[PDB]
RNA sequence: CUAUAUUCUUUG
RNA sequence: AUUUUACCAAUUAAGAAGAAUAUUAUAAUAAUGGGUGUCUUAUAUUUUAAAUAAAUAUUUAAAUUCCGUGUAGUAAAUUUAUUAUUUGUAUUAUUUAUAUAAUAGGUGUAUUAUAUUUAAAUUUUAAAUUUGUUGUUUUAUAUUUAGAUACAUAUUUAUAGAUUAAUAUAUUUAAAUAAUAUUUUAAAAUUUAUUGAAAAAUAAAUAUAGUAAGAUUAUUUUAGUAAAUAUUUAUUUUUCUUUGUA
């Protein structure tokens, strides 16, 4: 389940196909506000700033105190890590590639650009990030 | 040839399909395959399948050369187009012969429309654009009338 | 609902009740049997396919049907149905007083001098005694139970000591 | 939801832009004529049922089958073109087909004789 | 094209009048009760 | 007692299962009987003391429907107090989960009326029309 | 982390 | 003679209407609650109410308790839509049964160790658990059968960005554009809806369980031991020999 079951000969439930968590779920922003990746191909940073600032300034130094002011890349170990969430899209998929931090204009266009989009109107060339469209001079939701 | 394949649910959005996951748009059975040609020893063509087989696929072939080669095409006479008339229109198939002499008959109805397909935008070298500042809009001008449809919504 | 379970995962359809309805139908063949009160459409519905054509012929007159006139009692009226059979081992060789007849369920003790008055011309009857004996219940080989129809036993008393004679 | 039905009869043939998951490798003789039943029972169910519903539809709205109202029922009285463009019919479609035909087989007498006068 | 399946049973007069249709079918059931052919039992159970 | 080995509650957890006959009794008006309201709002003929019948009576007259009686005519002014059983009238004689199957599927939707829960098929083509229909359109 | 600090500087 | 010592052995082809309108998915045309052995009567046969549901939806952006929340008309009645017992065993695939038994009169020994016949020699039940690595605990009578899911692969039409907090800026080389999955069995619990007595029972869920646990299916193999180890992969950096470094 065998040709002989009064459990399955009773209908009970019925499963369904179940719904794919959201394509980009693991980008999250908290480490968006924090740091930005800065790299040529194959080799990127991420990078952030500092704390040490916001509880005691004065009496220690200004050398150590401006020691803070610089863009640093994190620890590889950290780096790895939330890499590591952006590598689950695709297991098994060798000749992929991570996805990025902020989403470039390919990784946009990408989503417009199928052969399933492509009578689609809204949302191609990019929509949602464009100001919108001034509506007519009578225009109201109510 | 094969059409291009559809996904529409490509994430999982549909929760009631039954289906597979993939595309939703298979290649027929009564196509032409590696796998009955596999099966069947004689392959037994017919010529109209032979010219069909070459009219789909010359623009194919002719995309693929390197562009030093593609320049001497209309040169040697390969890129003759009926639809300009510089040749006299080639032999198609029943049902594309069947097509065209459709859209011969048609053209007509097209011919006092400004939206005629076969003459579109005629009107660009005689017209004026006015920049209006009250409101962003970019309007048409042809004799001091407005040409410009604003669209609705 | 302090936690939502997953029923998004679930397509729609009824599950079975786990304490499952077994089916109206009586399969106790026994003696303590129990006819059913409860009345379901095809009751009515068959009524009214027996009494007049329902699905076609239209109803008649209300006055027509509440009338002694209306075919299933016209027909009853004019053509009785009965089987008042009689058990042959009561009347065979001995003089008997007392014949023993089997009846439907139906009938009165009234209904049955009635009959035998009118119809075999037995015009001397005392009295009659009335038991409802259950149908006859046997197994075939296969071991399908039937139960033949259930039975009136009326013990009829006479006048003049009644035998049938078998010729040997 | 969104199943694309614009591309629905898009396909050349009557068989594609059909999804077809129930088949096989080897088809039969009859299995054969079955898929051919199918795909076209598949075209000619739905396209008869948007007949159906359409035109029963426009009947209870209390216009005419087309969804061609009182008004274009005046025009064609007067004899007025009632639309802009004139699609063609079903017998014109049909007609342009068999003069296609007619030439190709006066074609394929004169080539017979021409490659008899070859060969 | 049957417009009844298959293995339903004909209960109707040769006609196709369904007037007795109910007659038929108790006299179907009275029959399947005790057949009047019926030959001697071989069960145990035996209704005398 | 439903507990037991006995046959006789073997009978009552089986024959219990089966479907009572359903009418939809729709409920009573006690206090306002529309069929007294014939009488009302009648002049009167006054050298027989009948009423007049009055041939605009019964233009100006509501209706009323009931299950005993056909319908019953009322005069207008006082058909407000009868709105719910012109909603019942109108409504399906079932529980609606019954005929609930009309609502789910798509095709049930657009060819099934829905006012007032009245799950009544609109009128609809046969096949043959909606050929014949199609083919003097030639299309 | 939230508030007060709003120029290259500053609090809990 | 009254009597041929004691001990020592298996593994079976199956005799047959005792397996088919068979199991599972698949049919986008029906559908007021199926009830036969049924059958007056309805004062006693009423289920309705703008909400996430027997109605179940084509992207990665922005923004929001900063840290589990996210994609908008595809065509306007247009063809994703709740189908079904025969006008093909309906078609296509898929799975399938523990009724049934002659089997052989003796090869090793005969004063105690345990299969290989020349005698001897040699032998602690495996798994998991323990990391002071066991002397502890748990499972296993046997035969047969059921039993658990990360895509080891990308051939011509064809094209790929860095940077600022921001506005901006522009010296400056790649690319096989696809996603859908993620062990397994188990608490004490919780929540919802019924019944009963003066919390219990019944019915629904896939709660959580590295100091509670237990299982996890294919031998004959071919590189070692933050820091380590493992997978894929990289550098011929100088001497008399030698060196696994990344
Ligand atoms: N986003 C848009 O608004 C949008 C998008 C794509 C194309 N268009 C085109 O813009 C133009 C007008 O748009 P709008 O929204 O302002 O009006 P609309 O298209 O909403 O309405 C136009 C009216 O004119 C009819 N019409 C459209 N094309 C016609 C034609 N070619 N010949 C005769 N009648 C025609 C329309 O069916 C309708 O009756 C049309 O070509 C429309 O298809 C607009
Ligand atoms: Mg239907
Ligand atoms: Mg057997
Ligand atoms: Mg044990
Ligand atoms: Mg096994």
């Amino acid at each position: 389940p065998k040709m002989g079951c009064e459990e399955i000969t009773r209908k009970a439930r019925r499963v369904q196909l179940q719904p794919t968590e959201y394509l980009a779920q693991h980008r999250m922003q908290v480490w968006q506000l924090r740091f930005k990746e800065m790299g040529p191909p194959f080799s990127r940073v991420w990078v952030a700033l500092g704390g040490k600032m916001r509880r005691r300034r004065v009496g220690r130094q200004v050398d150590v105190k401006d020691m803070r002011y610089y863009w640093r890349p994190i620890e590889p170990q950290y780096q790895r890590l939330y890499m590591s969430r952006l590598r689950i899209r695709d297991h098994s998929n060798k000749l992929r590639q991570p996805m990025r931090l902020r989403a470039t204009n390919a990784d946009i266009g990408s989503g417009s650009s199928s052969i399933e989009w492509e009578r689609a109107s809204n949302r191609k060339y990019g929509a949602m990030l464009a100001p919108p469209k001034r509506q007519d001079f009578e225009f109201r939701v109510v | 040839l094969c059409d291009e394949q559809y996904d529409y649910n490509k994430t999982a959005a549909k929760q009631r399909m039954k289906g597979p996951k993939g595309a939703k748009n298979p290649i027929p059975i009564n196509r032409f395959n590696a796998y009955d040609a596999m099966k069947h020893d004689r392959l037994v063509i017919t010529e109209g399948a032979l010219m069909q087989l070459e009219d789909e696929l010359y623009e194919h072939k002719l995309q693929i050369l390197p562009p030093h080669i593609r320049n001497q095409l209309p040169e040697y006479g390969y890129l003759d187009s009926e639809a300009l008339g510089d040749c006299v229109p080639s032999l198609k198939t029943i049902q594309m012969e069947a097509a065209a002499r459709t859209e011969e008959a048609e053209s007509d109805m097209y011919k006092s429309f400004i939206d005629n397909p076969y003459n579109p935008w005629k009107d660009n070298m005689d017209a004026s654009y006015a920049v209006d500042g009250a409101d962003g809009t970019v309007q048409k001008f042809v004799d001091g009338k407005k040409v410009s449809w604003s669209m609705l919504s | 609902i302090h936690k939502g379970w997953r029923t998004w995962e679930y397509q729609h359809t009824r599950p079975d009740p786990r304490p499952f309805p077994d089916p109206p139908v009586n399969d106790y063949f026994g003696r303590s049997r129990i006819w059913n009160p409860i009345a379901c459409k095809l009751g009515y519905v068959r009524k009214k396919a027996d009494e007049w054509g329902w699905p076609n012929k239209p109803p008649p007159p209300t006055g027509l049907r509440h009338s002694q006139e209306f075919f299933p009692f016209f027909f009853e009226r004019y053509f009785p149905d009965a089987e008042v059979r009689l058990l042959l081992d009561s009347v065979l060789n001995n003089e008997t007083k007392r014949p023993v007849f089997q009846i439907p369920c139906s009938m009165s003790k009234v209904e049955l001098v009635n009959y035998l008055k009118n119809i075999y011309g037995i015009d001397n009857v005392v009295r009659v005694e009335v038991r409802n004996r259950r149908g006859r219940r046997y197994k075939n080989e296969v071991g399908e139970i039937k139960m033949m129809d259930d039975y009136k036993v009326a013990v009829v008393e006479l006048d003049t000591p009644v035998s049938v004679e078998l010729k040997q | 939801g969104f199943t694309m039905k614009y591309k629905k009869g898009t396909g050349l043939w009557d068989e594609d832009h059909v999804n077809d998951y129930k088949t096989n490798r080897y088809l039969s003789a009859r299995a054969t004529m079955r898929w051919y039943q199918e795909m076209e029972r598949h075209q000619t169910r739905n396209s008869l049922n948007a007949r159906r519903a359409t035109q029963s539809h426009n009947n209870n709205r209390g216009l005419h089958h087309t969804g061609r109202g009182a008004f274009e029922r005046e025009l064609e009285r007067r004899g007025v073109q009632v639309e802009k463009y004139p699609l063609t019919t079903t017998t014109g479609t049909m007609r342009v087909a068999e003069l296609v035909i007619l030439r190709r087989m006066e074609l394929e007498k004169r080539a017979e004789e021409a490659l008899a006068e070859q060969r | 094209q049957r417009k009844l399946p298959k293995h339903f049973p004909v209960v109707q007069a040769s006609d196709g009048s369904s007037l007795l249709r109910e007659e038929t079918i108790a006299c179907m059931e009275r029959e399947r009760r005790l057949p009047h052919n019926m030959g001697k039992l071989y069960s145990y159970h035996r209704p005398y | 007692f439903k507990q037991g080995q006995g046959m006789f509650s073997h009978q009552l957890k089986r024959l219990l299962q089966k479907k009572s006959i359903h009418r939809y009794n729709w409920d009573p008006l006690p206090m306002y009987d529309p069929r007294k309201l014939v009488h009302a709002s009648r002049h009167m003929d006054v050298e027989t003391w009948r009423e007049v019948p009055d041939p605009h009576w019964d233009e100006r007259s509501y209706l009323v429907p009931d299950q005993m009686f056909y319908n019953i005519p009322v005069p207008p002014e006082y058909k407000d107090a009868y709105w719910w059983r012109e909603l019942q009238a109108r409504r399906v004689q079932c529980p609606v989960e019954w005929v609930s199957h009309r609502m789910y599927n798509k095709g049930d939707r657009q060819r099934y009326d829905f006012q007032d829960l009245a799950f009544r098929k609109k009128f609809e083509f046969s096949y043959e029309e909606v050929v014949k229909n199609a083919k003097d359109m030639r299309s």
